[PDB]
């Protein structure tokens, strides 16, 4: 079913009908519709006007031939007939996310984070053809079948940053296979696989790797702010730093204990708690500066790292 | 050695065991050496150690206890099981040998040299189970691919220091020491201090994993005097001496537990010494106890300053 | 609301009505209006005659495949339908000030002089999208929401 595929479950649908669009590249079945009845059509209405098409052979790929618009039988004439409407194929987005949420694509994540991959994207040729994704190896082998999940190979449109198979997007399992580059070609399931119809995304197999944390400077007096860096981690991921309420000043009020970590960059919350309650720098009902045990800094990784700050002062010379 | 062949054009799969091969290549194939490399020689009776080492050729693998008899299996995980990443590594660590349901764990618990080794799941069932087997004897450990190590378990050291300005304390009213030392084997540690006067006090140190435990800024908030601290650790029992205080639970008295029984001798009309002869009577030498105590003694005197010598640059003193 | 955010103060609005216009860019929502009534439209005029838009599908960037212009049900047909005209987003200007007065962009303030700076902006597209201000250090670290100043982080059209 042109427009439907999912109707009768097929794959593409070439059985062209009265103003149904028509994408280019198209090998259009001259069989029923209008691939039979009127196998040529005449441009209508801007650059299209004058210029013919034939739906007895293969429609070029490219504009210099085909301008996009509305073909009629009549062309530039009053009458109204079995139009097409011409566009050109384009993947406007596609992603590969974690089951738990969190663009993942381009990244490195290890082999036991991998369990439950997806692949998401967002084209515009749906009304004609399924896209289809193909795995291949660091040496482009093509292992499909073999890291498949429990789905078919077909992307419906649409239905982006699913984190489930019950509608939309691929599911793909990593843990089997070792660390290295893997490609994920998304194309068109016949004949648009051209241009912007076809995308190459990556993804990075690593070793299982420790949350590295880094300053910019090792040895600071006071009231200088020092930034750190926090790498290794799963990519739309929280994760807590935390600082020992005794290398903090004595004389610190709950105040100053609660601005130690600034709000700066991706960190996302500061304040201090302890084993049974916090204090948040939006209140003031949780520990006081003895009775909190540690202060934190709530940070949540975007990209491969996040990026905090802290001010030195208030803390003991040690 | 084993060979892939190559076969005509259009031949079926049923008729193809036939015919010759068209073509032919061979290779070898090698096993491999998967090996411990954390836990090996000396250990400590309680003390949480890392595990780690290589599985080349295995995707999971099982940690087993030996001492003239069975290999026994740890529960380590849910599944019994190790993952095994694309570098043919695994590592689990700071888990607590002693601490586990298994019965390797109980012989590991007591103090002597045994034997741990590292065996491949797969190999580890016996009876087609979807799981580590409980048990496996020298044989079915010996035939699949495993590695054994030496160990040596000991009994819990403990040692301390505490931080005296002269030998005495900071003012009475805010009296400031620390503590450092190490505590291996153990997950926390007690400090007590007792004045002649018969007030107590107590502050809980929680150690680090690494068995070094290191507290600063301690209130000693006891009369002006003379002051003896303990220190106290609960040995492998994990129960303070008898385990049954006399006031209290009579089980499972841990320092916690303790600090009720301490919180009643303040109150009585006994003195330091008193004190001090219960508390050594009751936490060390009841029913012969393995938990250890250090003890120190100093004065809680009021602060002063004085200026001993005053000489230009040269040799006077 | 399409046109004025500020009447529910929201920070953008991709319900599209009969008639408004709309920039390069923007992904049109398919749940109210012309997103749902009439996904597909065709240019009337000029340039845009005869090439198609699709309001399903995030509008590309770029001109050279949806000329500016007004977009019809009919096209270039006589009958008025609910119609799009497409623009391109641009800031037209923008600057530094301080509350005294005076453009203070690009120059050197003392740091006692920085207490009170304005940032200030006339653009395009305040219809569609408030624009919104990202203050980076040398190291190109966010500090906004440290050096920001009792107000939110956008700024108004005009003013
Ligand atoms: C396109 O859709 C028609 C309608 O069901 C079907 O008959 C053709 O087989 C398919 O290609
Ligand atoms: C193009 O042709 C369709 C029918 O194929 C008609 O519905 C439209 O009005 C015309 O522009
Ligand atoms: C954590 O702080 C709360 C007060 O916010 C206190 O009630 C708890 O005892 C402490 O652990
Ligand atoms: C756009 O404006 C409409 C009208 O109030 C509102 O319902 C939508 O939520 C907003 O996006
Ligand atoms: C475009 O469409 C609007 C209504 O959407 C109409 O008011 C104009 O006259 C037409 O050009
Ligand atoms: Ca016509
Ligand atoms: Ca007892
Ligand atoms: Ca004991
Ligand atoms: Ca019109």
């Amino acid at each position: 079913e042109r427009g439907n595929l999912d109707a009768d479950s097929e794959s593409f649908n070439k059985t062209i009908q009265s103003g149904d669009r028509v994408f280019l590249g198209e090998e259009i079945s001259t069989d029923a519709g209008l691939g039979a009845s009127n196998p040529l059509l005449t441009g209508t209405a801007g650059n299209s006007e004058g210029v013919s098409l034939d739906l007895s052979s293969p429609i070029p790929q490219t504009t210099e031939n085909q301008p996009l618009g509305t073909y009629d039988v009549d062309g530039s004439g009053s009458a109204t007939t079995p139009n097409v409407t011409l566009l050109a194929p384009r993947i406007t987005d596609s992603e590969i996310l974690t089951s738990s949420g969190g663009d993942v694509t381009g990244s490195a994540i290890s082999s036991s984070d991998a369990g439950n991959l997806y692949v998401n994207a967002d084209y515009n040729y749906e009304s004609a053809e399924k896209v289809e994704v193909t795995v291949e190896d660091p040496s482009g082998t093509d292992i499909t079948n073999e890291v498949l999940s429990g789905t078919d190979t077909f992307v419906d449109d649409g239905s982006i940053g699913s984190t489930s198979s019950t509608g939309g997007g691929v599911g793909i399992d990593m843990s089997d296979q070792d660390a290295g580059e893997y490609t994920i070609i998304l194309e068109g399931a016949e004949d648009l696989d051209f241009g912007d119809a076809t995308e190459t995304m990556t993804l990075t197999i690593s070793s299982q790797d420790e949350i590295g944390i880094e300053l910019d400077s090792e040895s600071v007096t006071q009231g200088t702010d020092v930034q750190y860096t926090v790498t290794n981690g799963i990519d739309g991921n929280e994760h807590v730093v935390a600082m020992d309420l005794s290398d903090l000043q004595n004389d610190a009020t709950t105040e100053q204990a609660k601005e130690v970590f600034r709000n700066i960059g991706d960190t996302s919350e500061v304040g201090i708690a302890n084993s049974s309650a916090t204090n948040t720098s939006g209140s003031s009902t949780g520990p006081t500066v003895e009775t909190a045990d540690i202060a934190y800094a709530v940070v949540e990784i975007d990209g491969a790292s996040a990026v905090g700050g802290i001010e030195t002062q208030y803390l003991d010379d040690s | 050695e084993v060979d892939l062949e190559v076969y005509d054009a259009g031949v079926s799969a049923t008729a193809a065991v036939g015919q010759d091969a068209t073509n032919d290549i061979t290779l070898t194939i090698e096993e491999g050496g998967t090996t411990l490399s954390s836990p090996t020689g000396q250990y400590v009776v309680g003390s949480e150690v890392d595990i780690n080492g290589t599985a080349t050729s295995s995707d999971s693998v099982a940690i087993y206890v030996r001492d003239d008899g069975d290999w026994q299996l740890l529960e380590i995980g849910g599944d019994n099981e190790i993952s095994v990443d694309s570098d043919d590594t695994f590592e689990e660590e700071d888990i607590a040998l002693s601490g586990l349901s298994g019965d390797g764990s109980s012989i590991l618990s007591l103090t002597g040299t045994y034997r741990i080794g590292v065996i491949d799941a797969s190999d580890a069932d016996v009876g087609g189970d979807g799981s580590v087997d409980d048990s496996l004897t020298t044989s079915e450990f010996t035939s699949g691919v495993s590695s054994s190590n030496s160990i040596r378990v000991t009994d819990q050291a403990l040692t301390g220091q505490f931080t005296t300005i002269n030998g005495q304390v900071a003012p009475v009213e805010t009296g400031t020491v620390d503590i450092n030392g190490t505590a291996s084997g153990a997950n926390s540690v007690l400090v007590i201090f007792v004045d002649e006067r018969g007030n107590v006090n107590y502050q809980e140190v929680s150690v680090d994993s690494d068995g070094t435990y290191d507290e600063d800024d301690i209130t000693v908030g006891l009369t002006q005097g003379r002051v003896t601290a303990h220190i106290l650790s609960v040995g492998r029992d994990s129960a303070i001496g008898d385990g049954s205080l006399p006031s209290g639970p009579s089980n499972g008295a841990t320092l916690n537990d303790l600090t009720g029984y301490l919180d009643t001798l303040d109150q009585n009309n006994n003195n330091g010494e008193q004190i001090n002869e219960l508390i050594a009577s009751e936490t060390v030498d009841e029913t012969a106890s393995d938990d250890l105590i250090v003890t120190e003694t100093f004065r809680l005197a009021e602060s002063s300053t004085s200026i001993d010598s005053i000489y230009p640059d040269a040799a006077e003193a």
